[PDB]
C-alpha cells in the first residue's frame, strides 16, 4: 500500500525529531564550539611565543591534534544533525505541479541553506566545486594538518634541510592550522545560528507546504 | 506556453484554459441522473462538512420549473448563477410561447452562455457543470452541460469527482424502461461504487419526475429505505 | 505561475486570485453569530487601538434594515461599499413587493455582485467576508458570504482571524434553542476562547433580534455583565 | 515567437494563431459531401462513445433550412453556435427577398463572421470547418468553410481526421453525374479507406437532397445496406 | 512580485500599490485636528519654501462649506481634485435636502470615490490623506480619510511626516472638553514635539469652529501669540 | 525587437507588422492588369489545385460593377472582404451622385480602410494586394494598392509571387496604346516569363473593357488561342 | 511494427518494476545502509583509541576493507535499482510538444533526482564535474583507500621515514576512511528516503503523463 | 544544382537507414550488452575470490582483457550507428526562420539526446568537459585499464615495493574494472532504450518538421 | 518555547553590536590598516636597495615576517567582526514569501557585500574558487611567502645553485611580498570603508526588514 509507506517514512522522522536538533543547536551545540575557539586560540598563542628547532619537527604537538580532533568530532554531530532537519523536509515535498507551491519555495529555501552548512561550511566533500572552499577548514582538517607537516618534517630530517624559512613554516602549519579553526569556529556559529532562525520562523509550513481549502465547490 | 488566456488555441488546437476550467468542476461532490419507464431522476451525494450547517440549505437539486431540474458540480459562485440564469431563460421561453415544449432549447440557451466565455477575452469560463432533468413535449430527457458549454443528451449520466467510477459501473449494470424504485436502487448502487474502501454512504437527495406529473423531492426518511 | 489574473484558472482548476483575496479576511477581528430560541445574534471583537479614535465611530455591526444586521471581516473600504450595497437592495425589494420576506434572497443579490468581481478582468475581487442576521417570514436566519460569492446558512458561524478557534469551540458546545441570556454567554466564552495567553478580552458589541421584535443593540453596561 | 496573437503577422506573413485554430478542426470526425445528379449529398462518421449516450442526440450533420444541410467539425460548442448562426442568417435572407436564391451568399454570410474574428484583438477564432449542401436556383451546391473564414465551392469535398485519405481517394475515383445509390456507395469506400487497419465502420449519417426536392435524411436501417 | 498592478492581492490577501499609494502621504507636511468643548480645530504646518512664493496662496486648510474645513496631506494635485469633489458634493446633500445633517456622509462619499480607484485597473489610487472637521446636527465631528477609502472618527489625529511624534504626544497629554485657547496651545505643543533638534516652528495654519458658529481662520497675528 | 505590434515604429522609422502583412501577399499566384488602346485589361493564374474543386469558383477576377474590375492576391479571406467592400462603396458613390466619375475615388475609399488597420492598436492588417482596372469619365484607369494603404496608377502592374519576373518583363517589352488582341498576347508572355523551367501554364483568366463598352470576360476557349 | 516495439519496451519495464525497487529501499536498503554505518563507526572507535607504529604499515586493516566492500556492495545495488526507476519513467517520455507538458515535467524532475543519487550522491562517475563532488565518499572507495594508504606505506618502509607527523597521517587516513563511510551513509539515507517520497506521489504522472480527453470535439 | 545536391544527401540517408538502426537496438544491441554485463559480472566473481600475490603482477588477466574489448566493440557500433540516426535528422534540418520552428525543436530536442549517447554515456572524447564523465566507463576503457594496472605492476616488480595495501589495489583494479563495465552496460541500456522510444514516437516530425500548407493565400 | 528561542538569539546579537563594529572599523581599524601599509612599504624601501647574496638565503628577514604577521594580525580580527555584523543581519532574515520582501533584500545585499570582504578581500577560504583570488595577497600571507621562499633557499643551498636569476628571485620574493601588502591593505581599505556606508545607510531595515501596518484591515 503506497500511502502506508509514505506515512511510515513520516512517522519516522517527525517534526519533534528536527526540532530537537534545533534544540540542541541552540544550547550545547554552540557551547561546545566556543570552547573550541578558545582551546584553538589558546594553543595558537602558545605557538606565537615558541622558537622553533630540528626539535620540533621530530614531535608531532599533541595539544594542536587535540583542538583539530575536538572540531572534526562537532563537525560530525552537526552534519548528521543537519541530515536529520533535511530529511524531515526533503520527505515532505509535496506532489509536483506548477501551482500552490508558495510552501515548496519555503522547503527549497531552507534545504538549499543546510546544504551550504554542510557543504560549505563544513567542507564535507571529497573534491570541493568551482566555487571553491570558502570556509577556512574542513572536516578533514587533522588530515590536511598532518598532510602539510608531515612534508615539512621530511623535508627537515632525511643531511635535513638547511632552509632557515622552512623552518619557520614547520611552525607557521602549526599557527596557521590553529588560527584556521578559530576562524571556522566562528563562521560555523554564524550558520548554526541563522539555520535556528530559518528554520523556528519557517517549520509551519516547512511540515505542511500547502492546504487543502476545498471551500469554493461543492 | 499556450495555457494563460483563453484566447489563445496551442499548436494542436486546444483552449487550454478551458481544459483547466473543466478541472474545477471535478472538484464537486458526484451527482448522477438516469431516465427510466416513463421518468427522469436526480441523485445527488452531500458531503456533510459539520452539524452547524443547515442541511435543507445549500444542497444541489435545484427546480429551474415544476418539470425541470439540474444538478451542479464546481464552483458553487457559478454554478448558483447559472442555475439563477437558466430559471429566467426558463420564465423567458414561457412568456413568449405559453409554455417550455422543448428542454433541449433550454439547456442550449444556457450552455450558449457558457461558450461566450470561451471566446472573448477579459472573461474567465465558468467553472461548472450541470445536468438537466425533467419532462416535456418529446418526453422524459437528461442532458448534460460543461464549462466549454458543450451539450450532450444522456440515459445516465454522472459529473463530479466520482464521474468515471459512476459512468463505468452504469456502463455494465444500467437497463432502459426500469420502474422507479429500482432506478433509485440502481442509482444508489451506482454512487456506492464510487467511493473508496468500506467509507460511509450519507443521506443523499433524490428528486424524481414521471409523464404527466410534477417534480417530488424525496424527503430524507423515504431516501433511507434505499441505504 | 497562475495567480496573477483574476481570469486565469490554474491547471487544477483554482482562481488563485480569489483564494487570495480569502486572506485579507484573515487580517479583520473576529466576529460570531449564533441562532437561538426564537432569535438569532451577533457578536464582534473590539481591538480598541486608542484613546483618540471615537468608539460608536466604526464599529463592525451595521443594521441593514430594522429587522437585518451584517457583521464584516477584511479591508474595511470594500465592506463599507458592500454592506451599503446591501442597504440599497433591502430597500429596493421592499419598493417592489413592500416587504422583505426571504433575507436568503437580499444574500444572494450581495454574493451575486461579489462574485461578478470574480469573473471579469480589469476589477478585483472584494476582500471581505460577511455575516448577515435576521428574522423574516422563515424565521431566523444566519448566514455568510465570502469574496468568491460563496454562501452558506448556518446555526453558528465566525468570520476574521479567530475563526478556527471559535468555530471549533462552538462545534463542540453550541446547542440548539438556548435562551438569549445564556446564547450570549456561550458566545462570549467562544470568543474568549480565541485569543491566546491570558489576554484581555474588552468590550465586544452585541445584537439580538427575537421573532415578533426589532433589533437592538446592547450598549456596553449591559454588555460588561458578561465579562 | 509570432504565434501567441491573432492580430500579429510573422514576418513570413502568417497568422499562426488562425493556423492553429485550424488544428481544431483536425480532432473532429471525418464528414464529405458530394455532388452527383441533379442532387448533393453529406456523409459523416459517428464514432459511438458508449451505450450511454443517445444516438439521435448530437449527431453532426444538421439542417439549416429545408433545402441546406450543413457538417461541422472541430469544436462542438462554436460548431453549434455557428449552425444557430448560420440558421438565422437564412431566415433573415427569406425574411428581406422571400426566398434563398444563391446559397453561396449564406456560406459568404457565415464565413465573414469567422473571418472578422481574425482581425481583432480579444477573441479568438472559431475553432470549425463547415461543409454546406443544398440546392438552390443555380443548381446543387457544395461548399465549404474554415475558420480563417475561406471559402470553396467543391465536387467533392470531405473535413476532419481522415480528411486527407477521403480527398486522396475522390481524387481518383470520383466520377460527374452519378446516380444517387452510386455516390452514396462511392461515399462509404471513401469513408472506409480513411480508417487503418480493418477497424470497423460503424452505420454513418447519410442525408441527400435532389433537385424539385427537399432533404431526406437516411435511417439507420436503410443506411446498413451500404455497409 | 505582486506590486506592480492596483487589481492584484498578494497571496497574504494585500494590495501593495495601495500601501505604496499611503507612503505618497508621508511626504506631506504634519497636520492635527482636535475635539474641545463645543468646538473642534485644525492645525496645520508651513514650511515656507522662499520669499518668493505668495503665503496667502496654497495654504493647506480649506473650507468645504461654512460649517465644515479639511486639511490634506500627500500628492498637491490629487489633494486638490479631492477637496473640489468634496465641496461639490456638499452642495449637492444641501441641495437634495436643504441642509448636510451628518458629515460623516460627506466624508462617506468622499471615501466612496477614494476606494472605487483601488478595485479597478487603469486608474491608480489617490495619494491623498484628509482631515475633515466640522459641526453638524451631532455635535463637533473629526475624521480622517486615506488612499484607501478608509474612514475613522477621532477625538484627535493628525497626517503628514510627523503625524507619529504628534499622535503618541496626544496619546499622553490630550484632554477631552479643553477651552479653545489651551486646546490650540496643546496643539501647538504635539506639533513641536514632531520636529527634531532645536528647529524653528514658523507660523501654523489654524482654523476653529465652536457649536453655533461658523468657521473661523486664525489671522497669522493672532497666531503669533501661541508661539 | 520592434516587430510585435503594429503601432510601433522601430528606430529608423519602420512598422514591420505592416511589412510582414505584404509578405502574405506574396504567396498569392500573379495576376497582371495593362493599359492598351482605348482599353485595360486583367489576366490573373490559376494554379488548378484538384480535378474535385469547381474551376467557375473561386477564381481572382472580380466585377467591382460593370465598368470596375479588381484581381487580389493574398490572404483570400481578407480578399474577399475588401471585394465585397469595393463593391459597396462603389455602390454609395452611385447613390449619392449617380455615376463613379473617378474611379481613383473607389480605389482612395479601399486604401483608406486599409490604412485605418495599420495605425490603431487591437486589429492588423489587411494581408492583400488589389489591382484595379476600369474605364471611367477620365478613361482607362489602372491602379494597385496594398496592406498599407499605398496607391500607384500604372500602364502595367503585377501583384503575386511572379510579380519581379513579370514587372521586369514588362519593363522591358510593353508598348502603350497596342491592340486588345496583342496586349493579351504581351500579357501572356510576361506571366510565362515568370514561370521556372519548362513549367506548364494552364488557362489563365482573361477580362477586357474598351471604352464606351462594358466588361467581358474571356470564356476559357477564347483563352486558350493565346498558349 | 513501430506500436509493437514500443509496447515490448514498456510491457518489460511496467510500473511493478519500480515500484518494486522502492519497497525494497523502504525496507531492505534503509537497514543494510544503517547497519555499514554502524559497523564504521565502531571501526572508527577502534582507531581512535590506537597507537600507530610502523607495525601498522605493514598490514592493510581487515576490518576497515570489510567496511568499504560492504558499502561499495550497496551502492552497487542502488545504482543498478535506480536505473530500473530511471529506465521505467525513460521510456514513458511521450512526443516531443510545446504544449500538455504538466506531466512531462513531473518526469523531468523526478528523473533529475535519480541523477543526482547516482552521479552525486553514489560519485559514480570516472571524472566529476565542475559541480565538484559533494558526497564524502564516492563507490570507488575502496580504490582510494588503497592508495591513498599505499603511498603513505611506501614512504614509511622503502632506511623508511623519520617523519612524526607522517605515522599520525597513516592513522588519520584510517580514521577518516572510517569516518567518510559513516557520513556518506547518512548523506545516502536522506536521498533514498527523498527518492521515496518523489516517487509515490508522483507515480501516476510518471506512467501516464498525459491523459487523452477527446470530449470537445466532434 | 543546388536542389539535386541536397536530393543526393537526402536520398543516401533515408528514414529507413535510421529505423534500420533501431531495430538492431531494440533486438541484437540490448542482448549483446546484456551478455556483457553477465560475463563482467561473472569475472568480478572470480577475482572477489581470488587471494593476490607477486605471483599476479606478471599476467595480465585474460579474462577481464577479453570481457574489456568485447565491450568497446560494442560501444564502437553503438557510436557508428548512432552517427547514422543523427546524419538522418541533421541534413533534414530545414532553413533557418524565426517561425514554424515546432518541428525544428523536436529534432533539437532528439539530436541533443544522441549527443548525450555519444559524449557522455559512451564518453567517446579525448578530454571530457567541466560537466564531468559520469558514465562509469568509456570507451578507451582498455587502455585506461591497461594503463591504471601497468603503474601498480612496475611499482610491485622493478627489490619489488612491500606495500601491503598496494598489492590489494591491484586486485581491486581488476574487481573496479569489471564492476565499472556493469554498470556501464545498466546504464548504457537505459539510455538506448530511451533513444528507441525518442525516435519511434517523433520520426514523422525528425524527417518533416514542416507542412506546407497554402490553404489561405491565393 | 519558539519565540524564546528566537528571541534569546537576538537579545544576544543586537544593533549595538554591530554597530560597535562599525565604530571600531572608522576609528582604530583604518588607521592599525594604513599603519601596515606604511611598515610594508618602507621594507620594500630597504629590500630595493639591497644587493643579494647567498648570504640572504641563510636568514629569513625579520623586518618582512613582522609586517606580514601583523596583517595577518588584522585580517583575523576584521574576519571576526564582519562576523559579528553578518550574525547580527542574518538572524533577523524573516519568514521565507513571496512578497514583502524589500527590506530583506537590503538584508541579502549587505551580506552579499560581508560576503565579499571575508572571502574574496580576506582570501579566508581553503581554496578559492574559479572566481579567482583577486585581492592581492591573503590572510594566510606568511605561510605562502616562508613557503615560497623556502623553495628557494634549498636550491640556492643543498653545491648549491649557480643561476643568477635564482637569486634575484630571492629578492624578488621579498620584494614583492612587502608591495602586495601595500597593495592588499589600500584595497582592504577601500572595501571597510564600503561596508561602513553600506552598513550606516541601511541598518534601520537591517533590523526590521519589514513593518507590520495593519491599518486597512478590521
Amino acid at each position: 500500500k503506497r500511502a502506508a509507506l509514505i506515512q511510515n517514512l513520516r512517522d519516522s522522522y517527525t517534526e519533534t525529531s528536527s526540532f530537537a536538533v534545533i534544540e540542541e543547536w541552540a544550547a550545547g551545540t554552540l557551547q561546545e564550539i566556543e570552547g573550541i575557539a578558545k582551546a584553538a586560540a589558546e594553543a595558537h598563542g602558545v605557538i606565537r611565543n615558541s622558537t622553533y628547532g630540528r626539535a620540533q619537527a621530530e614531535k608531532s604537538p599533541e595539544q594542536l591534534l587535540g583542538v583539530l580532533q575536538r572540531y572534526q568530532d562537532l563537525c560530525h554531530n552537526v552534519y548528521c544533525q543537519a541530515e536529520t532537519i533535511r530529511t524531515v523536509i526533503a520527505i515532505r515535498i509535496p506532489e509536483h505541479k506548477e501551482e500552490d507551491n508558495l510552501g515548496v519555495a519555503v522547503q527549497h529555501a531552507v534545504l538549499k541553506i543546510i546544504d551550504e552548512l554542510e557543504i560549505k561550511t563544513l567542507g564535507s566533500g571529497e573534491k570541493s566545486g568551482s566555487g571553491g572552499a570558502p570556509t577556512p577548514i574542513g572536516m578533514y582538517a587533522l588530515r590536511e594538518y598532518l598532510s602539510a607537516r608531515s612534508t615539512v618534517e621530511d623535508k627537515l630530517l632525511g643531511g635535513g634541510s638547511q632552509s632557515p624559512s622552512l623552518l619557520l613554516e614547520l611552525r607557521q602549519i602549526d599557527a596557521d592550522f590553529m588560527l584556521k579553526v578559530e576562524l571556522a569556529t566562528t563562521h560555523l556559529s554564524t550558520m548554526v545560528r541563522a539555520v535556528i532562525n530559518a528554520y523556528l520562523l519557517n517549520w509551519k509550513k516547512l511540515i505542511q507546504p500547502r492546504t487543502h481549502l476545498d471551500v469554493l465547490y461543492r | 506556453a499556450y495555457d494563460r488566456a483563453i484566447t489563445v488555441f496551442s499548436p494542436d488546437g486546444r483552449l487550454f484554459q478551458v481544459e483547466y476550467a473543466r478541472e474545477a468542476v471535478k472538484k464537486g461532490s458526484t451527482a448522477l441522473g438516469m431516465k427510466f419507464a416513463n421518468g427522469v431522476l436526480l441523485i445527488s451525494d452531500k458531503k456533510v462538512r459539520s452539524r452547524l450547517i443547515e442541511q435543507n440549505s445549500i444542497e444541489k437539486i435545484q427546480l429551474i420549473d415544476d418539470y425541470v431540474a439540474a444538478v451542479t458540480s464546481g464552483l458553487v459562485a457559478d454554478a448558483r448563477v447559472l442555475v439563477d440564469f437558466a430559471r429566467i431563460s426558463a420564465q423567458q421561453e414561457k412568456v413568449t410561447y405559453g409554455s417550455l415544449v422543448n428542454i433541449e432549447n433550454l439547456v442550449k440557451r444556457v450552455a450558449d452562455q457558457m461558450q461566450q466565455y470561451t471566446q472573448y477575452g477579459g472573461v474567465r469560463p465558468y467553472g461548472v457543470s450541470l445536468i438537466f432533468a425533467g419532462i416535456d413535449q418529446i418526453g422524459p430527457r437528461l442532458f448534460d452541460c460543461d464549462p466549454a458549454g458543450t451539450i450532450n443528451e444522456y440515459k445516465a449520466t454522472a459529473i463530479g469527482s466520482g464521474k468515471d467510477a459512476v459512468v463505468s459501473f452504469l456502463e455494465r449494470e444500467y437497463k432502459e424502461n426500469l420502474p422507479e424504485k429500482e432506478a433509485v436502487t440502481l442509482g444508489i448502487k451506482a454512487l456506492k461504487s464510487s467511493l473508496e474502501e468500506g467509507e460511509e454512504l450519507k443521506a443523499p437527495e433524490i428528486a424524481s419526475i414521471t409523464v404527466g406529473n410534477k417534480y417530488r423531492i424525496y424527503d430524507q426518511e423515504e431516501v433511507k429505505k434505499f441505504l
